[PDB]
């Protein structure tokens, strides 16, 4: 029941109480399979899988593979993923195209075009079929299609390297139209992955990690954030942030936020702002074109983030008012024809007013 | 325990101590958020309301003790005055705040060392860390041994301060304050067998008023030998297989014999037999007896579409 | 084969490709025929599909002479020049960025409102192939508020695995919006 | 003939 509503994390426990107390049939293990990989932990997946790819039955594992061969896709182990392909029914829409992005990785170029071609007729049936309904109900086959021609650009992005710098800008725009959902972009994603590392492109990563925080879970939203970073800051507190990306370190700090560690969010963030008006001067090289824009564009959100948290944590104070007020002034000449920036501070401001007038009438 | 202990530690002890006496706070509700005319202040206590809860609970029998204490943890630092900068406790209706809850926060080398420390002493209370047991070195036992090479061992494995020569360095930080010292000399933290004693304890804090990859599928381990000796139940077999539109569909995974790891059902290489337990020692013509799996599957898929394979099928045996 | 053969021996080629582009061109702006003018658009087809570096710089004297044509106030010359844009369009990437706009609704004409049952495999193809390559993907589903419902309709309808292959491939390249967004488009 | 052939750049019309 949990499965039909799209509900996961409580579908997973509910497997785990029917097997964790007594190992059953191959049925409730295979329930599972279909919640992790929904979920995307792909380290938990891989372990059960391959620990029970033996003793089942012929028929049963060819289930699993489809769902055993995502998983060591995602974790990168391309020599077994090879062996879980080939279990696969080949006359599915899944038995081809996992077999055509196995083509690509392994460099054979010919063979996967036939497998586009194949994985397109296959699809045309579940399509058709769908489509009589209404759009709405063939929007699950559309996106199928969808990666389908996202393969044919990753063969052109392998081939012609004067084509790398507007396939990765089609890609972004492409990505604006797609509705919204966690399991849409964690499968897109994936496939430019083959050509295109994470550290290549920030831009799109992390608005994946904000989509995840906001509406999903937020467990995935902070592993994919201190793999951008390269180092864990959890582990080590009294480190200050990395320094570089300052967009990444950015985002980190407003996860903190949503999160507990509420304390920590907000001392991290005076120091980081601290040290951008420092590495903003001091720089001989003039790029004011871009990067002078970029940086001061920075500015001003941090500044406005800074305000609200001091404003939250310590309340309005006879103390507190002047403080916001010079985080307020200074954001708002940093970037100007900012909506956010002018209200906010007009707003403190009469606030300020409505606050004295009201203690020096009692 | 000396200068090291009577200093450091006592610091350590009014922190532990405070966020003792904040946790109990909280849940007793002392300390929560109030709106004075219409003017809010958030996890707010009054100073004059503070000193009833804790003669109730004895920690401060009178007036006078109570103020001795909080003007002790102010000249620490750890309270302020959210209505007044001159914080000092006084017996009226005033709300103060911790520097824990934001207000101030100030943060010391000693600060930052312990604190840390506290957080790793958990994992050592934890079973994450269990090395923490009696062990004997230099012919006494003491309990909370455990090794020092295990430690920076433990240090880099569980991540909290990956590179080892940064681990050993804040060990000496550590060991200067006292937190941990060896067993029997305090030799410095070196990557040694040298058992270490916690003198920091967490628990029983102080009193306000004392202030995998693969798989396998055959079950011959190796067969190399008896392939190749004539006299073996097996009889070979050579096998053309035709290509397909989507692959022919068999994987080779043997290390030294190259035996055929999984055959896809429905695929062109079942229908011309090709079954799971084979072994092939040539390819296109070529003999491939005595190479690995991976550099036969290059050759393999750069020849032409249609294979020419040699199976050794074994007769059922 | 020449225009592979001048890829490594242009000392000698070039002077006798430009005299034979020339004509072409002169034939296409001249001669009303409709035979002449398919048989010239079906060889500079060749050229530029074999020699792509040389014919790039010269994407302003062909493009505009070939959307001339396809405005004149014959199924040969139309199936002929529709392919050859498909050629077009991939050795300038980026650069065929001024003409989509003007290029669609040609384009479109062709396939909704068909008055004539047509070669559609040709339109189908090459306006997957202009897309692809000028980048511009998932604006078109606005101005045009009915592009999406026709390639739906292809599916059906059309009974050839040729055009049933295209009409996916068209379908990816330029989007899978969410249902709300084509609500909006009605 | 072979699944290692990279195609052609400017593919044509078929
Ligand atoms: O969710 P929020 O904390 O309020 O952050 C939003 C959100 O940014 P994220 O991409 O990080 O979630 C907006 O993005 P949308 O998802 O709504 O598209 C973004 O707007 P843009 O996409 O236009 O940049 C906006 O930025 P801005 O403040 O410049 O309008 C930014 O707000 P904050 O940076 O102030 O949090």
């Amino acid at each position: 029941w949990y499965e039909k509503l799209h509900e996961w994390e409580d579908a997973l426990v509910a497997y785990d109480k029917k097997m964790d107390t007594n190992k059953d049939d191959p049925e409730l293990m295979l329930g599972r399979m279909r919640c992790l990989e929904a979920l995307g932990e792909w380290g938990q997946l891989h372990q059960q899988c391959c620990e029970k790819w033996t003793l089942v039955n012929d028929e049963t594992q060819a289930k699993m593979a489809r769902m055993a061969a995502a998983a060591a896709w995602g974790l990168g182990q391309w020599d077994s993923m090879e062996e879980y392909t080939c279990m696969i029914p080949r006359d599915t829409h899944d038995g081809a195209f996992y077999r055509a992005v196995l083509a690509l990785h392994q460099d054979l170029f010919s063979l996967a075009q036939q497998c586009i071609d194949k994985a397109r007729d296959l699809l045309d049936a579940e399509l058709t079929a769908m489509a009589g309904e209404s759009y709405s109900r063939a929007y699950g086959a559309m996106v199928s299609c969808h990666m389908l021609s996202e393969l044919e650009e990753v063969i052109q992005y392998k081939l012609v390297p004067e084509r790398r710098e507007i396939i990765r800008q089609i890609w972004w725009e492409r990505l604006q139209g797609c509705q919204r959902i966690v399991e849409d972009w964690q499968k897109i994603l994936m496939v430019r992955s083959l050509v295109v590392s994470p550290h290549e492109d920030m831009r799109t990563w992390l608005k994946y990690a904000s989509l995840c925080g906001k509406s999903g879970r937020l467990a995935l939203a902070h592993k994919t954030l201190v793999l951008l970073l390269g180092v864990d800051p959890s582990r080590q507190l009294d480190h200050p942030l990395p320094t570089v990306h300052p967009q990444v370190t950015y985002a980190y700090m407003k996860n903190m936020w949503k999160s507990a560690r509420k304390i920590d969010a907000f001392q991290h963030m005076q120091h980081f702002v601290q040290t951008m008006q420092q590495q903003a001067q001091h720089a001989i090289a003039t790029e004011d074109q871009q990067h002078k824009q970029e940086l001061h564009k920075l500015m001003a959100r941090c500044f406005l983030k800074l305000g609200e948290w001091q404003l939250n944590l310590q309340g309005i104070n006879e103390s507190t008012i002047p403080k916001v007020l010079q985080y307020y002034s200074a954001a708002t000449e940093h970037d100007r024809s900012w909506y956010k920036a002018w209200h906010a501070w007009a707003v403190m401001n009469f606030e300020a007013v409505l606050h004295y007038k009201h203690q020096n009438q009692a | 325990g000396g200068a090291q202990q009577r200093e450091l530690e006592r610091m350590a002890e009014v922190l532990v101590t405070g966020e003792q006496l904040r946790l109990r706070l909280h849940e007793e509700k002392v300390i929560k958020d109030r709106r004075h005319h219409l003017k809010t202040y958030p996890n707010c206590f009054v100073a004059k309301e503070l000193i009833d809860w804790l003669i109730e609970h004895k920690e401060a029998s009178d007036r006078e003790t109570a103020i001795k204490l909080m003007q002790k943890l102010a000249d620490r630092g750890i309270i302020h005055h959210v209505c007044d900068e001159h914080k000092e406790f006084k017996d009226v209706k005033l709300f103060y705040r911790f520097r824990k809850d934001d207000g101030t926060f100030p943060l010391d080398n000693e600060v930052k060392a312990f604190m840390r420390g506290q957080r790793l002493y958990e994992k050592l209370m934890s079973p994450e860390n269990t090395l923490l047991q009696p062990r004997e070195e230099e012919g006494v036992k003491y309990e909370r041994t455990f090794m020092a090479s295990e430690f920076l061992d433990w240090l880099v494995q569980e991540g909290e301060a990956t590179t080892r020569k940064e681990a050993e360095q804040l060990c000496h930080r550590l060991m200067e304050h006292g937190i941990i010292q060896h067993v029997s000399s305090k030799h410095p933290f070196v990557d040694s067998n040298l058992l270490y004693q916690f003198r920091m304890n967490f628990r029983r804090r102080r009193r306000l008023m004392e202030l995998c990859n693969p798989k396998s599928v055959l079950k011959r381990p190796v067969t190399s030998e008896e392939l190749l000796t004539p006299g073996a139940p097996y009889a070979r077999k050579t096998f053309t297989i035709v290509g397909d539109a989507v692959g022919w569909g068999f994987v080779v995974r043997g290390s030294k014999p190259c035996h055929i790891q999984a055959v896809d059902p429905s695929g062109p290489a079942a229908a011309a037999g090709m079954k799971v337990c084979q072994f092939v020692v040539s390819v296109n013509g070529l003999n491939v007896l005595h190479v690995d799996y991976r550099t036969v599957n290059n050759l393999i898929l750069t020849g032409p579409r249609t294979i020419v394979m040699e199976v050794m099928e074994e007769l059922e045996c | 084969t020449v225009g592979r053969l001048s890829s490594m021996n242009p000392a000698f080629v070039m002077p006798f490709l430009r005299k034979m582009l020339i004509q072409i061109l002169t034939e296409l702006e001249h001669s009303g025929i409709g035979r002449i003018k398919e048989q010239s658009a079906r060889m500079l087809g060749h050229l530029v599909s074999n020699a792509p570096r040389l014919i790039r710089p010269y994407m302003e004297p062909i493009l505009k002479a070939l959307i001339l044509k396809l405005k004149d106030p014959n199924p040969g010359v139309i199936n002929n020049v529709l392919a050859t844009i498909g050629e077009l369009a991939q050795v300038s990437g980026l650069e065929m960025r001024k003409w989509v706009d003007e290029l669609f609704i040609i384009i479109m004409d062709m396939l909704q409102d068909s008055s004539l049952l047509a070669k559609r495999q040709v339109a189908l193809w090459t306006l997957g192939q202009l897309v692809a390559s000028t980048g511009y993907v998932v604006e078109p589903y606005r101005k045009y508020p009915t592009l999406l419902e026709v390639l739906l309709n292809f599916l059906k309808t059309e009974q050839n695995q040729g055009t049933r292959r295209e009409a996916i491939r068209v379908l990816g390249l330029l989007g899978a919006l969410d249902p709300y967004k084509h609500k909006v488009n009605i | 003939m072979g699944f290692g052939t990279k195609p052609r750049h400017i593919t044509p019309f078929t």
